[PDB]
């Protein structure tokens, strides 16, 4: 009679690394690095993305007219922007601290797209008409859904001041915009004071804007330029402004809401009736892993990215069927 | 195989033991059969369990980590939010791919100690009642049976009540 | 007769954790984790820190009258502020590049408040009794005490040009202010000239200032601004100041030492009799240990900050008194 | 017990033996002690002594690190600022936890490994001239006394000298 | 007879260290660290760097006349500076994102020397001899050489506009300047019009300059300043210049090329006739060892910079000839 | 010396012996000399050789990697990317010593582990024809040829063979 101590064998064919030695064939394995993912958006976490079409942030917020219009108040768990922001800026000119708006945006949950100066009461003695070729709608002229074009009405363009108080109870963001006419003759025409100026002012913001006339090239058929400017105004606080020419006014502004692990990403996929602890630009993940090798920009709840092909640990022995 | 066993003096696994990593082959005048050492086994399992958890726990869930957006003249700190990126990603995949190995190794070398341990439990406990005949097998000098088998590999083996008979037996 | 060899066991009941097992009992072990602070401000090799007190880097720097005055000289450690920074700017209005100040100040050591520009000799044909009800004192309006409120006198504000030339061997900290009063009328009455501007100047330094008029929301009951500028004075350098109106005058400045090693913190805590070589905004500690998890606000010599609850390291052996 | 020493075939450590981590136990006609190996418990000592300073030496002193402020249109490097600060400490934390398990494993492996080599020196040193009689113990086939156990705690045991006496008793 | 089991020693000196031992000598190890360079600046994967001598990015774009002139068009792997940056800015004022402009060249591979604006035939009814002792050559009054000082002549400074078209199908960095008398005076003498403005338009540039006039103290012995600027013409895009005075005119521009693995550094070392794959400020690495304690300043594919004094690892046994 | 073998029971190295890590020596009536194990030797190259080539592999190229500059103005941008830069130097440094410390710990481990490995293969190959004689030396019981020291290096030693005539010498 002999009695034996040996080891486990089976059939597997599972490989890993070590330090000494390499395509070590192993009885059982873990796979730690999660490469699989649906190649869809989903809602996080309950709630559904902002899915901005074919529209950026800066053709969104101004209301750019190719972009269909979205709901007046919406909430997300985070933004998508299209690889094809074929509508943004439609007027040329400078968007003045963008990059800054959609840092501050990366942190906002929901909007309310509100009237903040009412088109017909707004403005006395000023035509409001105002519209352009570079901000196109089906072939039409048309302009900015959000701003307006205030222009000279029976040859006066009267010194304008109006404020809107905040009590909504929610940061408000107001843009607007000023206009640079390419030469004095168009400076006239449209507000008549070749000296105007803009003031905008609120507890903690304070500047003023003096137009720059000059020929510049075209843009989109425009040898004009349009600039473009933004606050937060705090709860309680008030806005002013105060014009004589040049001022692209405010007409709708957003009440936002701040919440946590938000972002702005570019994406290719499309919304599919799903709902995800964590999301990439190329699809959600469903995973206890802790790695990934899918994408390095991530919402949510996600493995750790890494560039690694592999990460696979033994847990079993040496497999050796022999 | 760094102790020598696997892979070593025991050549092979027995793809006929599918109960458990470690474990016994006896051969008798009543049959044959294999067996694993479930107290061993089970603590490797543990081991094992246990380092696997210890990883992953390790590596923290990451948070929402997306780009930022510089105009064109900011282009030095587009170059450090960029330099901050990679710099992280460059050291967490090092220590993702060296952490698997240097596991892996101390796993495999692990299983080599388990199997070393149990060999000298049972050689000593059976010590001079059988012989080593090679390839982690030893050859009674006596006749065991299933009573005698389940008492060995439990570690419950009597060496009186063998000890005459066996010299008797060795010469 | 019997010969055995074994191993120590004793009384211990120190856990550490391996990677295989955890709650594993050892004979000897070493914590490597500093948890223990004592609770107070103290000296930082030898040199106390500068407690700021109910004031703010900007209510010191302009000189808050609310604030109790510190010595004309001061070295420190590091500075203190404390998350009661109820005393800033008094007049509302922005502190430009204050973030950039404070930078400059973490790497200061010492400095001497001066009389830049003294108050009786300095401002001919100009009033300088300028108070303001924003910048309260005992109940009585008041003003900063190392700035001047440069008014009218006798119905004129002379166009005013003055220099001071950096003969300290440091650097000089010079701050002054620019008023933009809500309307033309006051405009009128403080400075007189509708179209006033200021200029500051030095060998690298060039700005020139000009109001801005319009209606603000109040704040500390203005709805006037005040903003607040800054310039280090190389040594042997010129600093001229013109204006024919608006400047809030230099009166007091600051010649800086740089040091090494400091910076600012926000602690609730007390300065005592103490010495240390690390201290953090909780309390110092006293340690020759490598981590620590009392807080990632560290000056001096201290541990590396982690987030870890315990690191136990094993010394003796698996103690087994069976 | 990665060498099946510790918690192994001895499966207690000895709270009688207060001079050292490793060493014997005597039982004679003239009584019966303890005593510390020093060669072997010293440089355990070394060694753990010197990784214990490596951990230490290789974590550098932090100098001056505090926070720095953003205005509200600084948002992107304010955001940067704490990427960098959380990015660190993330890194930090989990270089320290793992350094001292991983050295944990090692260090309780490192002391199994000195104990298996201690008895194996005495061992093979008594070679035939006693009998191992479990629990790391070995039974005299002699009689041994306080310069015999001397001689072998020291590693100058001599085998002529008993070598005769030893075999006449062993039968 | 007898047979033994035992392993190799022999002559090496190597020691390591280990956790817990150290300079324990061994029979064979590798060093991983890189301490070796060879003190020279070398071409890096065939192709020159750019060194600029006794200039700065300042005084080389702007063509300070103490810099020996570079041929009309250059390529080069990175770009060395020497510590004795002796010819910068000459005449002095600020170089208007200066920083942002050295970040440019770091991904710049080659450029075109042009005449964007002919100096014969651009500038009709102005004065182009304008010169300084401020950037002096050999002694005389000169000025740089890819500026052009445009003053009065006979008594007029004519209202000007130029402009350029860049057909070269690469970006063009156009570099001016705007001149700050330092009094109403010299204003007068070289421009005529007290209130003269100066604008610069692109596609996505534009900004107008008016001059600030105030008494500064003397920067080589001028009271006046000059400040510079520069945007990146996108091919096919046009620069438009308007100025009625102040305008230090562009005349020379660079054509820029943009390549992969450039940048900027400071060095003492010499040209020499040698070709690496590493480059530092102190010499070149001809080395596939992973780490290296020379510099932390890397051009092209190079070891990973680390602080040690020693990184050995141990291949063979402990070495005991006993 | 973790598993006792080197600077342990078997005291020093053959500097004598050139041709390989491990190895034989054979004194007989012929003569003496050495001889290295190719198998246990070349193996344990090339598990070096990859080690070495793993902590290379995995520390990856570093491009261009040059200074920023920053104006009076942005000191808090300055420091923030210096802090980056020593950041990552301090974690690098780390890393990098660590490694080479916790491998070469590893290796001479590893070493120590191939010697034990090989005298216990050829020690229980020999079995009782011959006894164990200290310093990792065996003294034969019977007559040994260089034919007889070729089989026993490569693993081809025969029990048989020499079996009566041991027995009959070892009384
Ligand atoms: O080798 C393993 C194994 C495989 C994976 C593993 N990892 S887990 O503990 F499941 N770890 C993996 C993971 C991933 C994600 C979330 N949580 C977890 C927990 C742990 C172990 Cl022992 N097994 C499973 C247990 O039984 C072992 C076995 C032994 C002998 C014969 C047949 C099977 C084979
Ligand atoms: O286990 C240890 C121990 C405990 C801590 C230690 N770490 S230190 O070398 F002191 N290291 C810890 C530390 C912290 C801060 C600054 N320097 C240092 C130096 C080193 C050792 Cl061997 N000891 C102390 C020495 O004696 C050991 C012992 C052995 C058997 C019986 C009784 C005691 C027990
Ligand atoms: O110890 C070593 C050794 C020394 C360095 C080494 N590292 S390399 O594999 F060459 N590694 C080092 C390096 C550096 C840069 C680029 N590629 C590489 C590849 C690998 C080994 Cl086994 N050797 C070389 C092989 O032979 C060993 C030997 C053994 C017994 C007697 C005489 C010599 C001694
Ligand atoms: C890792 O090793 C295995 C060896 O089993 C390789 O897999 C096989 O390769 C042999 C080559 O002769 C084929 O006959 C088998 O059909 C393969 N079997 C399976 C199931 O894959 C494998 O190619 C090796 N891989 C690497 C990366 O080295
Ligand atoms: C770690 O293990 C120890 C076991 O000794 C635990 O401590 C004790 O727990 C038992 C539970 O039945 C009590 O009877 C003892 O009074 C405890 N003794 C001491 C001194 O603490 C401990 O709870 C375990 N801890 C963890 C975190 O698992
Ligand atoms: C490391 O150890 C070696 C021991 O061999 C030291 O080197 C020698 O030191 C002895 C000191 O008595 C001299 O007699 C020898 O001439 C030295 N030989 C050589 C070749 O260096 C060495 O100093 C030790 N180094 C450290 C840093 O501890
Ligand atoms: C391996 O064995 C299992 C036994 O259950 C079998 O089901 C499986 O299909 C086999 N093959 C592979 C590749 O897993
Ligand atoms: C996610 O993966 C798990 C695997 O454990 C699976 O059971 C589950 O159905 C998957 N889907 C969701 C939404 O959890
Ligand atoms: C453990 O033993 C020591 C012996 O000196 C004793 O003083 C101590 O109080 C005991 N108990 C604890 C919890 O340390
Ligand atoms: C700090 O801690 C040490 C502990 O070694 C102690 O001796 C010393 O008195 C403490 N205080 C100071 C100020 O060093
Ligand atoms: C060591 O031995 C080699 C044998 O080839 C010899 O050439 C060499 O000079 C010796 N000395 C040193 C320090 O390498
Ligand atoms: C670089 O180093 C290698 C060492 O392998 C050497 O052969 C070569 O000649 C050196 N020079 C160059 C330019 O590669």
């Amino acid at each position: 009679d002999t009695i034996c101590i040996g080891y486990h064998a089976n059939n597997s064919t599972d490989t890993v690394d070590t330090v000494l030695e390499k395509n070590v064939t192993v009885t059982h394995s873990v796979n730690l690095l999660e490469d699989s993912h649906n190649g869809k958006l989903c809602r996080l976490k309950g709630i559904a993305p902002l899915q901005l079409g074919k529209c950026n942030i800066a053709g969104w917020l101004l209301g750019n007219p190719e972009c269909d219009p979205l709901l007046p108040v919406r909430s997300w768990s985070y933004i998508v922007e299209t690889p094809n922001s074929e509508n943004g800026i439609c007027y040329p000119g400078d968007f003045i601290d963008y990059e800054e708006l959609r840092e501050q945006l990366s942190s906002v949950s929901s909007f309310e797209r509100f009237e903040i100066f009412p088109k017909e009461s707004s403005w006395p003695n000023h035509n409001t008409n105002g519209v352009t070729a570079a901000c196109s709608h089906e072939g039409k002229s048309s302009f900015y859904r959000n701003l307006l074009w205030l222009t000279e009405k029976e040859g006066s363009y009267p010194k304008l001041k109006n404020s809107y108080v905040n009590k909504k109870g929610k940061e408000v963001l107001v843009l607007w915009g000023i206009h640079h006419p390419p030469n004095s003759k168009e400076q006239q025409n449209l507000y008549q004071n070749e000296n105007a100026y803009v003031s905008v002012v609120t507890s903690n913001y304070n500047r003023r804007f003096t137009p720059e006339i000059a020929e510049r090239p075209k843009v989109r058929d425009q040898a004009g330029r349009m600039n473009y400017y933004w606050t937060l105004l705090k709860p309680g606080d008030t806005i002013i402004f105060e014009a004589n020419g040049n001022l692209i006014a405010p007409m709708y502004a957003f009440a936002l809401s701040r919440g946590f692990g938000s972002g702005i990403i570019t994406s290719n996929a499309s919304m599919h009736e799903c709902n995800t602890k964590c999301q990439t630009p190329l699809g959600a993940i469903n995973s206890s892993l802790p790695y990934q090798n899918i994408h390095p920009v991530t919402i949510g709840e996600c493995p750790k990215y890494v560039r690694s092909a592999k990460l696979r640990m033994v847990t079993g022995l040496r497999n050796i069927p022999s | 195989g760094l102790f020598g066993a696997i892979a070593g003096f025991i050549e092979g696994g027995w793809t006929g033991m599918i109960d458990g990593w470690y474990g016994y082959h006896h051969q008798n005048e009543q049959g044959s059969g294999y067996a694993a050492d479930q107290k061993s086994t089970q603590n490797a399992i543990n081991g094992i369990t246990n380092k696997v958890n210890t990883v992953i726990e390790k590596m923290n869930i990451q948070f929402t980590a997306v780009g930022k957006e510089f105009n064109k003249l900011e282009k030095r700190m587009e170059n450090l939010n960029k330099k901050v990126d990679d710099g992280f990603l460059d050291i967490w995949t090092y220590n993702a791919e060296l952490l698997v190995l240097l596991e892996n190794e101390r796993t495999l070398d692990f299983h080599d100690s388990n199997v070393k341990n149990l060999y000298e439990k049972v050689k000593s406990q059976l010590k001079n009642n059988a012989k080593e005949i090679g390839n982690g097998c030893f050859e009674f000098y006596h006749k065991c049976d299933n009573e005698c088998m389940e008492s060995v590999r439990n570690g419950t083996y009597d060496y009186p009540k063998y000890s005459e008979e066996s010299k008797l037996n060795r010469e």
